């Protein structure tokens, strides 16, 4: 346990805390608090209670058919072989409906059960986005994390709604499969003269990029603060304190400017929650309005020019 | 427009700068929004048929 | 020009090389040794940056030659001079300006160092801010070494440092198959996850509805402890965004690295150990 | 604001007045090219 | 991003429709920067920009309000704030050069050792009771079943002389953890809080190593009100009192290595 | 101008400095904005109009 | 200068050194983005044409 | 220096270092800007005509 | 020495050891860049011809 | 600020005579360039 | 010894200990700076003339 | 060595920790970012000649 | 700084020697270089 605030040294152990009280309506909640050493000398070693209303429960048990419905098929194909399963689990995935079929309801077996584990995966984000939303307003807190939630909610929709659907074939669709997905993203960029010239697809990059920045910024601050109590936001975002006193400082006096304790919290959030959105975007252009991103950079003097060490013919023409 | 008399009401749950601005700020984006898709595939008023062209024949 | 608190902290010392000199404060900087050096190599770089824009791919009075922010280009020497000096017009330019992004960065972490040195806090941000400059050193300076060329590098242009990423990327086939490159992204996203989650909770609870207090941890807690159970702790997570930031880059590097020098063939394939394994 | 009409109309004078300094010396400059290299 | 536009398409249409949105959010940000510290004091060197203006780019923002919980007052951001007090003469007449701290800089509360007036009041949890309190008052708070217990082991000190010896550690009511240790100094026998972020382990030798100050400024360390709370205000002024040693606990840390 | 009687009383809700250089900007802004959404499309009066290509002309 | 007479007002609202340098500002930017734009795509005057003549001739 | 003359009480609002450096720097980044820019299309003094195209004729 | 006359006055605003220093790395970073910029294009007085040859001698 | 008007006058004296002292080094050696070897 | 005239007075405004050990890092770097940017193509000693074709000869 | 007559004077300000191990290291950098160059250019003795029958000749 | 006039004197002029020593044992660098090999 090396003390730059990495773990904690000595831990110690309270009565489960069972939450804090909430409003007239909330079930109460369940789960008996359990204790770590370990994951506690990471952070917190208690564990739950966890809240699960009707939102709650409507959801835990809308995605897990998703899930299962996916994995059922992947243990399919293997022919039920698990052996062969654990084995191509990487490759093995659920595949979308083919585009012998447009967006009309497959059988299950072309396509079918990735639609059907679809929608139940849809609404299971969907709703657990209300579920999130009752558990925000029950403790009178705000709608931050749903609005961003909302924002990831987008991008994910974006690759099945409002692109898909504005294509007319579910073929355009990211399939249920861990390797397989990712031959997805890496066929779209190709379909689409590559994603590097894609504008939208830059500007989120400069989140993806910004956002762990950021964190490693002020998750590092924090820390380094951690001595003057620079992990208390809460009470520093009410009254200042020396911790956030100085805490800024640094960043001033190192790249001359810099915002307060819950200031920056605000930039986190727009450089995290705007990743997603310059996401949806950038891929709800790509297939519809834009279909190749490369001659689109140079049709705007975008694509850099290059001498011709090496070049092709083509027998197409020439044919 | 009758309705004008019982319509006062309104303001006593909404905000004067609430919703006063929060349309001003409405309109703005559909505004720009509006000439924005309109310019697209409607009619590209600016570049389209009349008098575009000009731009080439005794332009250049 | 100081903040409403900053005069009672502008203490002196605390300083690495030649402090007292340059010990001072220009606007809301601080110098020091390491404050003039970074400086030295900014100009002598940022405008042989632009010396690039200006000259460009084969001269000045070539159609190449553009100021198009996003056409602008500074690519490596060929591979052929391998660690040897080439032409400053023929990647003579990119090898020094290199040479000063070095000079930039870690002065610019150094400098950090002793600025907190003066403030002592904790060295939690340059440390942290090492990682990113030995990404770099691994960009540069480790893979090309390894691969014996300094042309390995990556061009310095706003878009074309991107094709660098294509070609590299694609040398292994699909190279999202790449053991390191996953985990890394990985991370990268749970960081995101974790941002989008940190910030929003702050603002949350400092910021509640209308006629309502100001929050205390004693929600924090709860809030997700009734979303998902459990709650990783203040401080908890500022240390495991730290983490997952570090990790990020530190996986990355490693990706970079092992693609070429450790591995020729096609990362897809690579895993392939796991396939030929006795077991199926 | 931080002062009553008499400074402010004081320093509107000077402000006004070279404010034309450009306006003109601008229009001395569009119309030195209007007639050097013209456009449209 | 080309002066001139020769090409008009939809995926253009909608970039430029963000950066307004960006260019506006970053303002936004801005603003909300400034809610502490600004006004500046000074003009050791001229604002710094592209474009200089009075107070930054954007105009200060509107005062928010906190309701802080119940049996509390009210915080305004931003808020004027009277000015406050430097201990340390210039050490040249030279803008932005430093402030050498008066007599002895361990405890001349400037820089290292220098901590704002924090309210004069002390941090809660939920229902009402001090946050932050000794285990001499956690009736429920134990030691983890397995680490080591700290209460009992001896604070030793930057030189490694030994300053004292754990009396007792403050747990945190509201976040289950270990924040401060009630040491009892042996030169002045007083009982000074010492701070986590400070505090390191030895479990071998049972100790708290510290390299912040030495074991004999342990002695006149920010003593505490009521022993069973710890005020924000000295709270904060306690650990950064160790903060000082960082750079005054010894000349040679100040002073340069090369 | 209907009504500018009773239309004078806005001040007393929204500031004088706060709608005062918020219309600076958005307009000020608007200005390049236009000139260029513009000087693309229709009439890109910089380059594709006369006067003749002062290169050619003026240098062959 | 006739405006000024009463528009002298104007300085109560808006700060005499903000103003004035928020602008100076403006200017800069304003001005050098202009013969950017002019020196981008319309008639070039730098190199574009004469007196080319022994930039590119005079070197061989 | 018709203007000038009489706004010389500017300083009033402008304190000297402020603007005075502001300025200064401006000038160099400017200076390099220009130089170079000039330097870059419109003519290069360097190889671009004369003395001698070293490259070519010096070497031997 | 045209100005400098009545330029002893400026030593109130601009400090000693504060531009004192920063100039002397304005010129350093200038220095370089100078050779550099010259030594790449116009003459590359460096490897390209006399004296001795010895560029033309050892390589040929 | 950092001085008075009399420290002022004899600083800028004392190093009015280094700057030249640039500057003539400058000449000679920027001189020297333009005899040898004519640039343009 | 010229500029040692009055230069005497420069090392109240200039520290011993920083400004000589300053030195010695600057001038390090600046002469395998120099090397560096020299041996590249000026003349690369190593290979250049002789007697380096120890592979060339030998490895055939 | 002449300087070397009355610079025993340099410890006085200088700690024994140092410049003592200071300089070490970086005689450890440039010493093996020696050998690196120079194992580079003229003479790749690591591979390049001789002697090279055993393990070339060995390899047929 | 930190110094007054009599006592950085004394050591103005150590310094100043030695960078010539070397400004010297520098000279003599060149010097021996121009005469193996001859540049420009
Ligand atoms: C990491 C793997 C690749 C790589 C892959 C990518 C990919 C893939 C993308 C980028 C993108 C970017 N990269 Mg890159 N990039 C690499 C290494 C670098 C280095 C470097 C010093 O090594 C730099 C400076 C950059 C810089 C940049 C930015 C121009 C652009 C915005 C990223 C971002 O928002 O980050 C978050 C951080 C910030 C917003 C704050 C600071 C960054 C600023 C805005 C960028 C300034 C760079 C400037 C032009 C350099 C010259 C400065 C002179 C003083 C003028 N890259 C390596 C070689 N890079 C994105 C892009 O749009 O490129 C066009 C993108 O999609
Ligand atoms: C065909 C192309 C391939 C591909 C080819 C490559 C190649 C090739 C490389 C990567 C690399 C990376 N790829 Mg990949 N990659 C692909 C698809 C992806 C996808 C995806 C969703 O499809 C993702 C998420 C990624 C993700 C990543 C990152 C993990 C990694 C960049 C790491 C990093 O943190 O550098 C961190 C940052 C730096 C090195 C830069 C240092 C920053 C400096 C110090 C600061 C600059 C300051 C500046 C000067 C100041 C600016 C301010 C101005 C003054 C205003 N790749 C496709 C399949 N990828 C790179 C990598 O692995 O790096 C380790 C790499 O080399
Ligand atoms: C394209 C056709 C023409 C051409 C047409 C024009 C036109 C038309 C104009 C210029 C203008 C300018 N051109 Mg031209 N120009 C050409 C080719 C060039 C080339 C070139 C290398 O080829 C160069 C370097 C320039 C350079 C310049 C600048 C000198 C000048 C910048 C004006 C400006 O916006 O200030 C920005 C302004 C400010 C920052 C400040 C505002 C000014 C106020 C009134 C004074 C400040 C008062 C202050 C408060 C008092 C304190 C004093 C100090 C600040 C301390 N031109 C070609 C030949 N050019 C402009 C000009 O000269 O205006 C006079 C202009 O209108
Ligand atoms: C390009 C055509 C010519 C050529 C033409 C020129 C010309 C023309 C000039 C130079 C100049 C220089 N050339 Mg040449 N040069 C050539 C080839 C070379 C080669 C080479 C390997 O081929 C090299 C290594 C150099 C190297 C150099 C530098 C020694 C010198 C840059 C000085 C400077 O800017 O300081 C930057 C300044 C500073 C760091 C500080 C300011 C100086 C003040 C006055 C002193 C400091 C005062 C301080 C406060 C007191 C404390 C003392 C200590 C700091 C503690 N040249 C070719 C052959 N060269 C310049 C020169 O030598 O001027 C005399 C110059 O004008
Ligand atoms: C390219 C044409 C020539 C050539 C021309 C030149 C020229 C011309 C010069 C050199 C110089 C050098 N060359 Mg050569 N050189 C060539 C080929 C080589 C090769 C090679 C493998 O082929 C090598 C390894 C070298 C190596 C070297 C270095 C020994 C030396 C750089 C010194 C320096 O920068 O100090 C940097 C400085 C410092 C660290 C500090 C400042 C010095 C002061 C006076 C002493 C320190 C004082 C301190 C405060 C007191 C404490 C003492 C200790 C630090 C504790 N050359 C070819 C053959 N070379 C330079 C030289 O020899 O200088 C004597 C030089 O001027
Ligand atoms: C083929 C050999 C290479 C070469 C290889 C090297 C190598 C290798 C090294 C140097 C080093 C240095 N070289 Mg050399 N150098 C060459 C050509 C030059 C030229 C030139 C105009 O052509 C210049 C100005 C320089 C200048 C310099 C210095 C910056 C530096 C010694 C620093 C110092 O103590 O400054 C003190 C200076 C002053 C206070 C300023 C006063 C200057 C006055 C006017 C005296 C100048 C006379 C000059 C030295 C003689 C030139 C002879 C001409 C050929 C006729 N070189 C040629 C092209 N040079 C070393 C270095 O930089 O270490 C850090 C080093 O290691
Ligand atoms: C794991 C480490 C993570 C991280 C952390 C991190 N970054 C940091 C820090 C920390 C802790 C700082 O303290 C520092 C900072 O912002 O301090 C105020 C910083 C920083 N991270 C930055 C950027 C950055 N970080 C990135 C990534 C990350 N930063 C990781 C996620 C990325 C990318 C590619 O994703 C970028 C672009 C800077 C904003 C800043 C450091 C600024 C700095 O020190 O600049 C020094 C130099 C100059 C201003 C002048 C440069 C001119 C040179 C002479 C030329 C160099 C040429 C260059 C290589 C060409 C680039 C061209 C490209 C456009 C193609
Ligand atoms: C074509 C054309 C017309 C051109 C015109 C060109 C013109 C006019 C030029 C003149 C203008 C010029 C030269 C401007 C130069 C400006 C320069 C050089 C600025 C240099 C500064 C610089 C490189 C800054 C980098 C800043 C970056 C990229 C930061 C990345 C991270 C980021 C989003 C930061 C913003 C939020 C901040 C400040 C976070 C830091 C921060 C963190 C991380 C905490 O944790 C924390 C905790 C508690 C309190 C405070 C903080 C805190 O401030
Ligand atoms: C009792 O008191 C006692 C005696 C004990 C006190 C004792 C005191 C002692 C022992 C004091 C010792 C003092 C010493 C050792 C002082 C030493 C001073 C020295 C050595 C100073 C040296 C100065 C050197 C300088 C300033 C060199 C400057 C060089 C410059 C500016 C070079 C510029 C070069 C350029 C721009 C090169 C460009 C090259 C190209 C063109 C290739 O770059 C692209
Ligand atoms: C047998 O299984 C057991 C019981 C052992 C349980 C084990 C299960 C396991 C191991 C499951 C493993 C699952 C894995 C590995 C899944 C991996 C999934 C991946 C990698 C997915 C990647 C991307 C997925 C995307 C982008 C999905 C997008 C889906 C969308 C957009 C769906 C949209 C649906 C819509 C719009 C539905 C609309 C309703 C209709 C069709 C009616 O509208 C007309
Ligand atoms: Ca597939
Ligand atoms: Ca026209
Ligand atoms: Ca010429
Ligand atoms: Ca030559
Ligand atoms: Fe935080």
């Amino acid at each position: 346990p090396e003390y730059q605030n990495i773990f904690t040294a000595v831990q110690v152990r309270a009565p489960a805390y069972p939450g804090v009280p909430l409003p007239k309506g909330n079930l109460p909640r369940i789960g008996r608090p359990i204790f770590s050493y370990w994951l506690g000398k990471i952070g917190d070693a208690q564990i739950g209670p966890i809240y699960l209303g009707l939102t709650g429960t409507l959801s835990i048990f809308f995605g897990l058919v998703a899930i299962s419905i996916i994995g059922f098929n992947m243990l399919a194909s293997v022919h039920w072989d698990v052996f062969q399963f654990l084995k191509h689990f990487f490759w093995l995935g659920l595949e979308p409906p083919p585009p012998q079929y447009g967006l009309r309801i497959p059988p299950l077996s072309e396509g079918g059960w990735w639609l059907m584990a679809g929608l139940f995966l849809t609404l299971s984000i969907l709703l657990w986005w209300v579920r999130t939303y009752k558990r925000a307003e029950a403790l009178g807190m705000s709608q931050h994390l749903s609005w961003a939630f909302a924002a990831a909610i987008f991008f994910y929709l974006v690759l099945g709604f409002i692109r898909p659907v504005m294509m007319g074939s579910w073929a355009k669709a990211v399939p249920f499969g861990i390797f397989p997905h990712l031959d997805w993203t890496a066929a779209f960029s190709i379909r689409y003269g590559n994603l590097y010239y894609n504008p939208f697809h830059m500007l989120s990059i400069a989140f993806l990029y910004g956002s762990a920045l950021l964190f490693a910024m002020h998750g590092a601050t924090i820390l380094s603060v951690s001595r003057f109590g620079g992990d208390r936001e809460i009470d520093q975002i009410t009254h200042r304190g020396t911790a956030a006193e100085r805490a800024a400082l640094f960043w001033r006096w190192t790249m001359g400017f810099n915002v307060t304790m819950e200031s920056i919290h605000r930039w986190a959030w727009w450089c995290a929650v705007l990743t997603v959105i310059t996401a949806g975007i950038g891929i709800l252009l790509s297939g519809t309005v834009v279909d190749n991103w490369y001659l689109w950079a140079v049709k705007h003097g975008m694509a850099p020019a290059y001498p011709e060490v090496v070049t092709a013919v083509n027998p197409y023409e020439t044919a | 427009f009758t309705m004008n008399a019982n319509l006062y009401k309104i303001w006593l749950i909404l905000d004067p700068r609430r919703v006063l601005v929060s349309i001003v700020a409405f309109q703005i984006v559909l505004g720009l929004l509006i000439h924005m898709i309109v310019l697209s595939t409607d009619l590209n008023w600016l570049d389209d048929n009349i008098p575009v062209s000009y731009q080439a024949l005794g332009k250049k | 020009a100081m903040l409403s608190f900053e005069k009672k902290y502008r203490v002196r010392g605390g300083t690495l090389i030649g402090g007292d000199l340059f010990d001072f404060w220009v606007g809301p900087f601080y110098v020091g040794f390491f404050g003039v050096v970074g400086f030295c190599f900014t100009l002598l770089g940022v405008l042989l940056i632009v010396w690039g824009a200006t000259i460009g791919p084969t001269g000045p009075t070539s159609d190449l030659q553009t100021y198009n922010l996003w056409r602008i280009s500074i690519a490596p020497p060929d591979l052929s001079y391998g660690l040897r000096m080439a032409p400053l017009t023929e990647g003579g330019l990119w090898q020094i300006i290199t040479i000063c992004a070095a000079g930039a960065f870690i002065s610019w972490a150094l400098r950090e160092v002793e600025i907190c040195r003066k403030l002592g806090i904790g060295f939690h941000v340059p440390f942290a801010f090492s990682f990113a400059i030995g990404a770099y050193l691994v960009l540069v300076f480790v893979r090309p070494l390894l691969m014996g060329a300094w042309g390995h590098g990556f061009p310095y242009g706003i878009l074309s440092h991107l094709d660098w990423v294509s070609n590299v990327g694609y040398q292994f086939l699909h190279f999202h198959y790449n053991p390191a490159h996953m985990l890394a992204i990985s991370f990268f996203f749970t960081n995101c996850l974790a941002l989008s989650m940190h910030g929003s909770l702050i603002l949350s609870v400092t910021n509640p509805q209308k006629g309502e207090p100001v929050k205390t941890s004693e929600h924090e807690n709860t809030f997700f402890r009734d979303i998902v159970g459990y709650s990783i702790g203040a401080l908890a997570i500022h240390r495991l965004g730290l983490f997952l930031a570090l990790s990020a880059a530190f996986w990355s590097a490693v990706c970079i690295l092992i693609s070429g020098p450790f591995w020729t063939r096609g990362w897809p394939e690579w895993w392939n150990w796991w396939l030929e394994l006795p077991l199926w | 604001t931080g002062l009553t009409d008499d400074e402010a109309k004081e320093f509107h004078a000077i402000f006004m007045q070279s404010m034309y300094a450009w306006f003109g010396l601008v229009v001395i400059a569009h119309l030195l090219a209007w007639l050097y290299r013209p456009w449209l | 991003s080309a002066g001139i536009t020769h090409y008009i398409d939809a995926a253009q249409i909608t970039i430029w429709a963000f950066w307004l949105f960006f260019f506006g959010l970053i303002i936004y940000l801005r603003r909300e920067d400034k809610r502490e510290g600004y006004p500046l004091d000074s003009d050791r060197t001229e604002r710094s920009g592209g474009r200089v203006k009075v107070v930054g780019f954007p105009d200060l923002p509107d005062p928010k309000t906190f309701v802080l919980p119940h049996n509390g007052g009210t915080v305004v951001a931003p808020r004027v704030e009277a000015p406050v007090a430097v201990n340390a003469t210039p050490f040249s007449p030279a803008p932005g050069s430093p402030l050498v701290p008066n007599g002895d800089p361990m405890l001349s509360g400037f820089g290292p050792a220098a901590s704002p007036d924090r309210p004069k009041h002390c941090d809660l949890t939920f229902e009402g009771l001090p946050k932050i309190v000794p285990m001499r008052v956690a009736k429920e708070f134990s030691i983890a079943e397995g680490d080591p217990d700290p209460r009992g082991m001896t604070v030793v000190g930057l030189d490694g002389e030994v300053a004292g010896t754990v009396s007792d550690v403050w747990v945190d009511r509201s976040e289950p953890q270990i924040r401060y240790l009630e040491v009892e100094v042996a030169a002045n026998k007083k009982k000074v809080l010492l701070p986590i972020g400070f505090s390191r382990f030895d479990k071998k030798a049972r100790k708290v190593k510290v390299d912040a100050i030495k074991a004999a400024h342990f002695a006149n360390v920010p003593t505490l009100s009521n022993p069973d709370q710890v005020t924000l205000y000295e709270e904060d002024k306690v650990c950064a009192y160790y903060a000082g040693g960082k750079l005054y606990a010894t000349a040679e840390r100040a002073g340069p290595l090369l």
